[PDB]
RNA sequence: CAAUAGUUUAAAGAGCAACGUUAAUAAACCGGAAAACUUUUAACUGCACUGUGCAGUUGCAGGCAAAGCAAUGUUCAGCUAAAAAAA
């Protein structure tokens, strides 16, 4: 549950460190969670691939708010993080330092499921 | 020209307790909450009987669960190994190791929280119903000392010396 | 007090107290004690104590309303209360 | 019965803050023990009746833990001594209901309701209370039912020293 | 309330006799019908009778797929047919059902008189269900039990909601209010404007304002019947049901179901004939996969790549 | 309001709440008057009652117990005490 204009930490190796959400897609409601794609503005980057002031797409990977499962359980992280994506829908990096959860077992996240180090499933 | 009505019979001759499902140390009740109001020796409120009806149903489900599973009596501060099934991933089995930070004893709605830390990703918390069928086994493997709730909360916020196993097994 | 005083007056005149009916009652203005109380920003108000007269007339066999009140006994305290002699063995039977 | 509220404990607010509320109830409880009969408003009487019953329970306990709790409630040493010695032996067999409340109309000035709170077994009692232990007829359904449900039913007052303690003393001496 | 009574006048002697003869003729009725309890075919337009139940509370359970299901428990104490209506006397056909039990000395003589006259217990609640044909009438005294329903169907529930008391616009109607700071003065939770000026010059009817909230009749449609316990007269329904514990709830076959669905369920009609004591506890089976979205793309995704 | 999150120390498996759960895309749903019908010796307070009484005398959210704590058990408190003998 992240409202618009929230700050996120980048967990890929594309060079970006800090981003801010500036828009949503479709009709997700007043907040977005893990598995949704948003539009972000880069605030702090140290690299040649990306620079501060650009606008990119990203996917939410971790959040501090409870994530509920059909069996009645839920889990929580201690940070909010995302991964930058290209216009074709592929990551801009090749190494993700995050814990992948059940949301990414879906077929559309094959590339993330390959470059991620630790997986919960 | 006279029609005699039918008098119901007594289910348990010379037994004063119907034998409803209750915990061992609770004094036995003298009536069944689902019995019609007309056939009761004591006319107790429907509202109070409905509360007692739910308690009987809860105990019936708990008895069946205990016949299916046998878990240890763990406490807060113990390190546990929990075997679970991931319905999302084609019902595959995994084993999780973590610290128990909260335990609620509320009958059939009992639950607990499991805490663990990873090498780089940080802390991770799970809330697990105790009677959920997805859980297959629970075992105690160790203990972590703490002074009070404030000390335990500080430990959780500052991830440290909680990396028992770096990843999940199976 | 007025009701009792009027009945005593009726008996002296030779009327039966068991047939008396309240036939007329009204009030009348008395002499008032005037005063003043201050208000905010220098304004002032009135502070009056009022007084009234009461008149009651009782007559025999006058038209009366049918209202009647039920009467019950008060709480029984002392040797006249015998709730402690109840036998509670009967309620265990069918 | 005494109404239950939504605050911690379900007690009355007595139109006071919690600190002043506890100071008032402790003082009145001390006076009830000393005099055994008090006349006050209905709200203070209802709260005092429920509080008074729980104070007698501590006296019946007769333990070091119970005395410590009571020592913070009672205001006078003489009243505290009476609670554990005299009242403890008085209500050995009575299971609850050590205080009664009877309404007594309205006051004169503010027309507030009033009541009388009194102990339920003593000389000078307003009424005669039922015996602490109810006698059971020898040929009643009640006797048979109690045997089937509670074999340890008490039918007559028990002595201060039970037979087991008496037997032990006799063997010792 | 009612309007003041209208004046009445005696009839002329040349017309009084005629009026009385005609009025009596219209008020003369034939013998009461005698319904027979027998299974009947179900037709495209045929409504069944409902039942009166008591709300017990909420619990939860896990299904065959391991999913947690919230449940509401409804208890049927004693429901019987206590009267009939037919066209000759009332103009339409209906069945009257009663439930509960009360003591004779706690009700008005008018209420107790009806039940005593037919040798029935004094019942706390009474409700009417309209039927389609005279053959749908049930004999007086017939019991309506938990076997009246088929596990896995949909039902409708009606009742009175929980009383909340006198509540304001923010809680009663969800008004936004006014800011907490920036110069606001004693109007944080007030409704604001209630009209305009000289035109229209008044306040419209049913304008939303503070008032009492919480005791009103509401109906929930399309709830699922999860489990049935005929022996103990219990119904387990998924979802929320209006009213607090002990509220009286009316249960009916949902109008959201089509004729084909009712035929497939093979609902009892006019009602279940037999002894419900020797019946087992049944749980509905769902032939669906709650985790299908993890194997196939069925979820909502607004972005089209490339 | 079963579960999850927040909130009260004369505390809690309380109560109220949404950030939580269920349902709806309709001749469905809701409100008051009233014909007709039925019943009656034509009916009419009250459980501390400014939450609710779906509780009126083996009635009860008091007290008391080894008890899940507005539930189970119960001899006490208050409102409202009961019976022909014998055959
Ligand atoms: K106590
Ligand atoms: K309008
Ligand atoms: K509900
Ligand atoms: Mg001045
Ligand atoms: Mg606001
Ligand atoms: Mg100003
Ligand atoms: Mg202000
Ligand atoms: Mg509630
Ligand atoms: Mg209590």
């Amino acid at each position: 549950m992240l409202p618009n204009y929230s700050f996120l930490k980048v967990v890929d190796n594309s060079g970006a460190k800090l981003v801010k959400i500036i828009g949503f897609y479709g009709h997700p409601g007043k907040a977005v969670g893990v598995g949704e794609v948003v539009k972000v503005a880069i605030k702090e980057a140290k690299g040649e691939k990306v620079s501060a002031g650009e606008m990119k797409k990203a996917v939410i990977v971790e959040q501090k708010f409870p994530v509920f499962r059909p069996n009645g359980s839920h889990f929580r992280h201690l940070r909010n993080s995302c991964v930058l994506l290209s216009e074709k829908g592929q990551p801009l990096g090749n190494k993700v330092r995050a814990l992948l959860t059940y949301e990414f077992i879906k077929p559309r996240w094959s590339k993330l499921r390959t470059i991620t180090t630790k997986k919960l499933f | 020209e006279v029609i005699i009505p039918t008098i119901p019979k007594y289910a348990n001759p010379y037994k004063l307790t119907p034998g409803v499902s209750q915990r061992l140390r609770t004094p036995k009740a003298l009536y069944e909450p689902w019995c019609p109001s007309r056939l009761l020796l004591k006319k107790r409120n429907v509202r109070a009987r409905m509360q007692f009806l739910l308690d009987v149903l809860e105990t019936e489900k708990e008895v069946e669960f205990q016949k299916q599973r046998n878990y240890p009596d763990f406490k807060v501060g113990d390190v546990l190994d929990v075997t679970m099934v991931a319905a999302e991933n084609e019902r595959k089995t995994y084993v999780h190791r973590g610290l128990c930070i909260q335990k609620r004893d509320r009958g059939y709605g009992s639950s607990f929280k499991l805490y663990c830390v990873f090498s780089d990703s940080g802390g991770f918390i799970q809330h697990l119903p105790l009677c959920m069928p997805d859980i297959l086994d629970i075992k105690i493997v160790g203990q972590v000392d703490y002074k009070d709730e404030e000390d335990l909360k500080e430990l959780v916020e500052s991830e440290s010396r909680e990396c028992k196993f770096l990843d999940k097994v199976l | 007090e007025g009701l009792e005083h009027a009945r005593k007056d009726a008996e002296e005149k030779g009327l039966d107290p068991k047939k008396l009916v309240v036939s007329t009652v009204y009030t009348a203005k008395g002499k008032y004690l005037r005063g003043f109380q201050p208000m905010g920003k220098g304004f002032a108000g009135r502070k009056t104590t009022r007084k009234t007269h009461l008149r009651i007339v009782l007559r025999e066999n006058a038209s009366v309303l049918p209202f009647a009140a039920q009467v019950v006994s008060p709480s029984r305290v002392g040797g006249a209360s015998q709730k402690h002699l109840r036998d509670i063995s009967v309620r265990y039977t069918v | 019965t005494v109404k239950r509220f939504l605050r911690p404990g379900g007690w009355n607010r007595l139109n006071r803050p919690v600190k002043e509320r506890l100071a008032l109830i402790k003082n009145m409880a001390t006076q009830l023990v000393e005099k055994e009969r008090i006349r006050t408003t209905l709200s203070k009487a209802k709260n005092l009746q429920r509080y008074g019953d729980k104070l007698i329970t501590l006296g019946k306990a007769g333990t070091r833990e119970s005395w410590l709790k009571a020592n913070d409630i009672v205001r006078t040493d003489r009243e505290l001594h009476k609670l554990f010695t005299t009242l403890a032996l008085r209500y050995k067999d009575r299971q609850g209901g050590y205080v009664r409340l009877i309404r007594a109309g309205f006051r004169r000035g503010d027309a507030a309701p009033v009541a009388i709170v009194e102990l339920v077994d003593r000389e000078g009692e307003l009424r005669q209370a039922r015996p602490a232990v109810t006698p059971v007829p020898k040929f009643s359904v009640m006797r048979w039912v109690k045997q089937q449900l509670d074999p340890k039913f008490i039918s007559e007052p028990a002595p201060l020293l039970p037979p087991l303690v008496r037997d032990y003393l006799k063997e010792q001496n | 309330g009612y309007r003041p009574a209208k004046p009445v006048y005696p009839l002329p002697d040349s017309i009084a006799s005629l009026v009385e003869d005609k009025i009596a003729e219209l008020k003369k009725f034939g013998p009461t019908p005698e319904p027979a309890l027998e299974p009947l075919p179900l037709t495209p337009d045929s409504v069944r009778v409902g039942c009166i139940t008591v709300k017990a509370g909420m619990t939860h359970e896990w299904d065959e797929h391991g999913v947690m299901i919230p449940l509401t428990v409804l208890w049927i104490d004693e429901c019987q047919v206590v009267g009939l209506k037919y066209f000759e006397k009332n103009g339409y056909y209906a069945v009257q059902l009663g439930a509960g039990c009360v003591k004779q000395h706690t009700v008005l003589p008018q209420i107790a008189g009806y039940y005593l006259k037919h040798d029935l217990p004094i019942k706390r609640e009474m409700k009417e269900y309209q039927v389609s044909s005279p053959e749908a009438l049930l004999p007086v005294g017939t019991h309506i039990t938990a076997a009246h329903f088929v596990v896995g169907q949909q039902v409708d529930v009606t009742g009175y909601t929980t009383d909340k008391g006198f509540q304001g616009v923010m809680k009663r109607w969800g008004f936004k209010g006014m800011p907490a700071s920036h110069g606001v003065s004693l109007s944080h939770r007030k409704p604001g404007a209630t009209g305009g000026r000289q035109d229209p010059g008044k306040i419209w009817k049913e304008k939303k304002l503070p008032g009492h909230m919480g005791d009103e009749k509401r109906t929930q449609l399309g709830l699922e019947l999860y489990k049935v316990d005929p022996k103990r007269n219990l119904l387990y329904v998924k979802g929320a049901v209006p009213g607090p514990r002990g509220a009286s709830i009316l249960v009916r076959d949902s109008n959201r179901m089509d004729y084909e669905e009712r035929v497939a369920l093979n609902l009892p009609y006019p009602t279940f004939i037999g002894s419900p004591d020797e019946l087992p506890v049944l749980v509905r089976k769902s032939d669906k996969d709650p985790y299908l979205m993890y194997k196939k793309e069925i979820d909502y995704f607004p972005i089209k790549w490339k």
